[PDB]
Parts: structure tokens; C-alpha cells; sequence
């Protein structure tokens, strides 16, 4: 029930790396995973990987394990059930094939068989 | 299981905190161990302890839940109280978040549970009248 | 593209009618041993969780959208078509400790 | 039904007053809301409240009626207690008129209910010994 | 039977003393009948009476034994607690002799009875979820 604003649409050239942010609000940042999804011009959508703001644990697709740099800060608690966190995103070997819109995504539940499912999405960040 | 302790799951899901009820059921009354400052003030606190406890046992008794830690009843869940799904409750928000959303309707529910019990032992009263 | 989970290519419909989108793959990503999630996805914008765990709808999802998962393929029905339904729908297979295996996509037209 | 209130059916029939028990079951313990006159006298009254209440719960517990508002037992109705018909009681005299006629035999009945319960869990003790 | 009285079978067998439980179940709370010596000291004793009593009712409630004088459970008898035969206990040693031999393991048993009840209403919670 909160927003997940990201960075702007920074366009670079292949070989370099791009930093993408994801500032949360309106929900406990440490209670839900942060997924990262992109939709490039050449494929459809592809699941990159999520990370736990509580356990600090990572799990990402083998197609992005040796490229993605994925970190999170620590939430600045506003109330008992509200906080403000941040999720970061970086790639390694960049090409024009990775040109697409990128967004972060808050996990679905806190327990069960769909704990990390991307429920609350960001806004989108246009890459190269 | 993990012995989280007293109120250990206050920030955990309602499905995880519901499986550790006898932990907070013990320390709600603690126990046993004459005119001064703390002396009169201790006895005033010892009386208040059993009063708030007997109110929760009296309320549980008139609902047919006397002796239950998890108690199922007849009153159906009104959508006006909380039109939320079953999965977005027991595997999401905590018992602290739940009490704030139900703080309004919590008095209406307490009356629905009372007559739902009186119109159950009265039905069973006729069920054993033959 | 290299999506092992195929869908329904494309489909068409009309106002007041119901649609159906398929989603099947091999035994490695489908189906009885994996949950299926459906996502409404406008072109390159903000997506939306429609259904999670085969047939369970997300909070606030209209009662029009339904789900079904046989041993072979999972179906997404769109009962009672409304004009604001033209978008692209995707499915995803997953477990509790895995990741989303998205589908090929299905463009749905409501022109009527 | 008509919410007559606390003791609303004190002058009504025993059949009408028996269907509104959870009303007087709540206000028997009321609730929650340091050295002066009323201060010591209030704490003396707060203790007496829970003592008379626990006596009625202890008596209900040793009868097998713990948690019941209407409780059926095994002790048969002795005609020496009240040789009145069932229709001339529940649709006639009130609970106040009833207590005066049973004030004598009310102590014998309280003992018959106790051993009728001990010779029931003892029978069930053998019933589950196999 | 012979009305031996309060604690009449304190030196008798555990099988004979187990059939007269409602005798010591009454006088554990006695009953009902302002600033001086005994006045403050009487109120201090009246509060302690209901506290020790509610602890034994709270412990009985979280074991599923709320309302029972003889209560059967699920926890099996560990031979490390007392590797004695059933006939050399109920027709031999008294309840006073029994408490000395079990004084050690009596705290472990009290924890086994609590989770044996929580993992029973939780199982029944799923048993009525359909
Ligand atoms: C405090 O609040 C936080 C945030 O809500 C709670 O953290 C969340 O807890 C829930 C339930 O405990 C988690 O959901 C589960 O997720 C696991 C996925 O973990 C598996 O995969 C991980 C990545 O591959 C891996 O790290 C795990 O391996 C172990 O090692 C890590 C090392 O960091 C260790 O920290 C882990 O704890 C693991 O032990 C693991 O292999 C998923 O498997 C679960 O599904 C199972 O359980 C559910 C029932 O819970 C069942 O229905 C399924 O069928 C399946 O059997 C489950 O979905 C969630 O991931 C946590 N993190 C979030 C939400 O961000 C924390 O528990 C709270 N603690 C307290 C004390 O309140
Ligand atoms: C829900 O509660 C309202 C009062 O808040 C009542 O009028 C209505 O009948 C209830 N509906 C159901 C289905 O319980
Ligand atoms: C409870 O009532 C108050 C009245 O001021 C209202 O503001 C609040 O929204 C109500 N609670 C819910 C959950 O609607
Ligand atoms: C009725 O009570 C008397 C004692 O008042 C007793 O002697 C008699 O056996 C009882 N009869 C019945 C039928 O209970
Ligand atoms: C109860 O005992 C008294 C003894 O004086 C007697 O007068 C009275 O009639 C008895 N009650 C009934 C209902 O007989
Ligand atoms: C008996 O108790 C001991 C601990 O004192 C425990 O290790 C053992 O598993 C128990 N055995 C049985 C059969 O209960
Ligand atoms: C209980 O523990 C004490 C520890 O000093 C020990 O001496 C005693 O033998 C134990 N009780 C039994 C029955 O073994």
C-alpha cells in the first residue's frame, strides 16, 4: 500500500554500468522481498532476481547472476508499520540488447508459497 | 519450532503467532512471589491482575470458548468488518496491525458471540428434552 | 525470445463476452508441481498482479478474472469484457523458493 | 426478543427469564474502571466481587457445568423438593418465587451434583482405560 | 463410601484418595465469611487465596483439563520419571509419597502438557477448516 519510486532514464553506451535506485514508502521495507523485472526490445519480460531486505539473502536467474549487482540499505522507520527503504541495481557487461524499461517490485506476502511474488511495482526506468 | 519467548512474534505473521499462544497464556497471571509504599501499591497491582484476567475468562465463558486457545464459532465474517482475503491476513499483517483495523467493529462482534452461545445451549436444551 | 512457457499468441473478443488465454510448457516448468501467476502488462509500463497460485486473485482484482490449472495447461479467463481490457497478459510458473518463469505473451483486443 | 436489560425479567416467568442469561452473566463481574476513605473501601469491594464470582465458578466446575449457562445433570428431581408440575413452574412463578420454595433443599441438591460428577469422570476414567 | 473429610485420605492409597477429589476441591477457596491489624492482614490473605487458586485453574485450562478432576492427556509416561509398576503405585504409596519422587520431573511434565494441548486445538483447527 505504498509507492516504490525509482531513478530517471539514464542512457549510456555498451560496456559501462548503470545504477538504478528504488526508494520505498508506505510499508515496512524489511517485510517484503524486492524483485527486479525488465521488458527489453527483443524479448518480452524476464525475471532478473529478488533480494530480502530482512535476511539479506539473494536469489537471481542464471541469465543475470554474473552481471547484476543488487544491494539494499536499511529502512528508516517512520511508524510501527511504515518505513522508508532503498533498493539498488547495477549491471556489468552492458550491451544494446539490454535496452528496455526496468522496475523494482515489492514481494507479495510475508509467508506461504508466494512470499516473493512481484506484487507492488515501481514506475519504470528506460536504459540505453 | 523456535522458542521465541513472551510476545516473540509481535512483529510476525498472524499465522506464525497463532501457533504460540500458551506462551502468553502463562505469563498473563504470573503468580505468587505490609503497609509501606510499595506494600499497598503491590497489593493494588495484584488485585488488578486477577480482575483483567477474569474478565477475559468471563468473556470466553459466555462465548462457549471457556478453555479454548483457538475457538471456532457460528458468527459469519461480515465483509463490513474487514473485506480482506484470507491469505492477505494470516500470511501478511501482524496481530498488532489486525487490532487497529478491527478496533471499531470489535464491540459488535463481542455481542454477536454472546447470543450465538445462548441460542446454542437453548437449542441443546430442547435437543436433550426427549 | 527463448521462453519455454508458451501461451496463446493472440486472441480477440467483444464487449460483454468472455475470453481465455492458455499457458503450457514442458514437464520442467509446468504444471501440477508449480504455481501459476498471471500479470496484466501494458506495453513497457506498470504491470499488475491478476492471479497468484493458479486460481487465487490479488487484492482488489475484479471478480471477472478467473483461473484454472489442469495437469497440462493453465487458463486465464476474462469474464464480461470491459473496454479497458486491451493489454498484454503473461503467465509465470514458480515455487516457494524459486523465481518467475514468464511466458510468451498474448495480446487481447476488445474492439467492439 | 426485547432487550429488557439487567434483571429485566425479575418479575417474569422462569421460561422467559431463562432465555436472557448472558445479560446478568456480564455485569456480575463488571470490570476495571490510594489510601483515603473510599480508596481502602473500594479495594475491599473489588476483592469481594471476585470472591463471590469464583465461588459460583468453582461450584459450577465441580458439577461439570463449567462454561454452561443452562446445564443438564443426572440428579433426578425429588418430589419432596417441589411436587409441582412442569407447566406450573416455567410458565407461572418467577425465579424469585422459585428460590423461596427451594431455599430449604438447595443445600442437599448442591451435594448431589458434586458426587454425580465425580462418579462420572471416574466412570469415564475406566471407559478410557482400554 | 465413608465421608473421611478434608484430606482424610492423606495417608491412604492413591487409588482410594483419587475417588474423593470434590472434597478438597470445595475448601480450596472456602468463601466469604477495615484498617486494623487483622483487617489489613485478612485482606492480604484473601487475595493470596484467589491467586494460588487461579494459578491451578490457569494451568488446568492450558492443558485442556479445565473443569476436570481426573484428566487424561496424550503425554506418555516416561520411564525416567518413575519406572514403577501401575499396581505398586495406585494400591501402595500415597499421594504424599508420590509427590516426593516426582518433585524433580514435575516441571518437565507441565511443559509437555501445554504443547500437547496447543498441538491439539491446532489440529482440530484444521479438522474444522472444511
Ligand atoms: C521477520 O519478518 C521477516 C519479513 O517478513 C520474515 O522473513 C520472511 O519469513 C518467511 C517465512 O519464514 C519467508 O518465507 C519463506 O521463504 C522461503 C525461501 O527461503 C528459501 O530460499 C532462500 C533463497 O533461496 C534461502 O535463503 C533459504 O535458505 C535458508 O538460508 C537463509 C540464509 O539467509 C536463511 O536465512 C533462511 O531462513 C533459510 O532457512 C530457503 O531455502 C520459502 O522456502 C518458504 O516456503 C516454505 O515455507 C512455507 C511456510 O512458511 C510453506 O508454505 C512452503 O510450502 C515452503 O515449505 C517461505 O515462503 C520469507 O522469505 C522471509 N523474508 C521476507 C518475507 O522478506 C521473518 O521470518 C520474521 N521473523 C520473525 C522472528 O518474526
Ligand atoms: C454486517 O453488519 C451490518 C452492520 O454494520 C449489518 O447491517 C449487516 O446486516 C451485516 N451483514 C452481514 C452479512 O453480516
Ligand atoms: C473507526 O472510527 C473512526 C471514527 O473517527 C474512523 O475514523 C475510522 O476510520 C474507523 N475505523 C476504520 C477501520 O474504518
Ligand atoms: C428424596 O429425598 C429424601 C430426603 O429428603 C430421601 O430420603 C429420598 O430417598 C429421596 N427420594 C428420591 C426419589 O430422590
Ligand atoms: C424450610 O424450613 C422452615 C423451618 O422453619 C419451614 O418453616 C419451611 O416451611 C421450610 N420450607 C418449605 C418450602 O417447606
Ligand atoms: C524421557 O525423558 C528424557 C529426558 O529426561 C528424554 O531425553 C527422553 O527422550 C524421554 N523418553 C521418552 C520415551 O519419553
Ligand atoms: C532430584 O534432584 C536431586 C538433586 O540434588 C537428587 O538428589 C534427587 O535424587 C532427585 N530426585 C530423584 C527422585 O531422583
Amino acid at each position: 500500500q505504498g509507492q516504490l519510486v525509482q531513478s530517471g532514464a539514464t542512457t549510456t553506451k555498451p560496456g559501462s554500468s548503470v545504477k538504478i535506485s528504488c526508494k520505498t514508502s508506505g510499508y515496512r521495507f524489511n517485510f517484503y522481498h524486492i524483485n527486479w523485472i525488465r521488458q527489453t526490445a527483443g524479448r518480452g519480460p524476464e525475471w532478473m532476481g529478488w533480494i530480502s531486505p530482512y535476511s539479506g539473502d539473494k536469489n537471481l536467474a542464471p541469465a543475470f547472476q554474473d552481471r547484476v549487482n543488487m544491494t539494499t540499505d536499511t529502512e528508516v522507520p517512520v511508524t510501527s508499520f511504515t518505513s522508508t527503504g532503498a533498493a539498488y541495481m547495477e549491471i556489468r557487461n552492458l550491451t544494446s540488447d539490454d535496452t528496455g524499461t526496468y522496475f523494482c517490485a515489492k514481494g507479495l506476502l510475508r509467508d506461504g508459497s508466494s512470499t516473493w511474488l512481484p506484487y507492488l511495482w515501481g514506475q519504470g526506468t528506460l536504459l540505453t | 519450532a523456535v522458542f521465541l519467548g513472551f510476545l516473540g512474534a509481535a512483529g510476525s505473521t498472524m499465522g506464525a503467532a497463532s501457533m504460540t499462544l500458551t506462551v502468553q497464556a502463562r505469563n498473563l497471571l504470573s503468580g505468587i512471589v505490609k503497609l509501606t509504599v510499595w506494600g499497598i501499591k503491590q497489593l493494588q497491582a495484584r488485585v488488578l491482575a486477577v480482575e483483567r484476567y477474569l474478565r477475559d475468562q468471563q468473556l470466553l465463558g459466555i462465548w462457549g470458548c471457556s478453555g479454548k486457545l483457538i475457538c471456532c464459532t457460528n458468527v459469519p465474517w461480515n465483509s463490513s468488518w474487514s473485506n480482506r482475503n484470507l491469505s492477505e491476513i494470516w500470511d501478511n499483517m501482524t496481530w498488532l496491525q489486525w487490532d487497529k483495523e478491527i478496533s471499531n467493529y470489535t464491540q459488535i462482534i463481542y455481542g454477536l458471540l454472546e447470543e450465538s452461545q445462548n441460542q446454542q445451549e437453548k437449542n441443546e436444551q430442547d435437543l436433550l428434552a426427549l | 525470445s527463448q521462453s519455454v512457457l508458451t501461451q496463446s499468441a493472440s486472441v480477440s473478443g467483444s464487449l460483454g463476452q468472455s475470453v481465455t488465454i492458455s499457458c503450457t510448457g514442458p514437464n520442467s516448468v509446468c504444471c501440477s508441481h508449480k504455481s501459476i501467476s498471471w500479470y496484466q502488462w501494458p506495453p513497457g509500463r506498470a504491470p499488475t498482479l491478476i492471479i497468484y497460485e493458479d486460481n487465487e486473485r490479488a487484492p482488489g482484482i475484479s471478480p471477472r478474472f478467473s483461473g484454472y490449472k489442469s495437469y497440462w495447461s493453465a487458463y486465464l479467463t476474462i469474464s464480461d469484457l470491459r473496454p479497458e481490457d486491451e493489454t498484454t497478459y503473461y503467465c509465470c510458473s514458480y515455487t516457494h523458493n524459486s523465481g518467475c518463469v514468464f511466458g510468451t505473451g498474448t495480446k487481447v483486443s476488445v474492439l467492439g
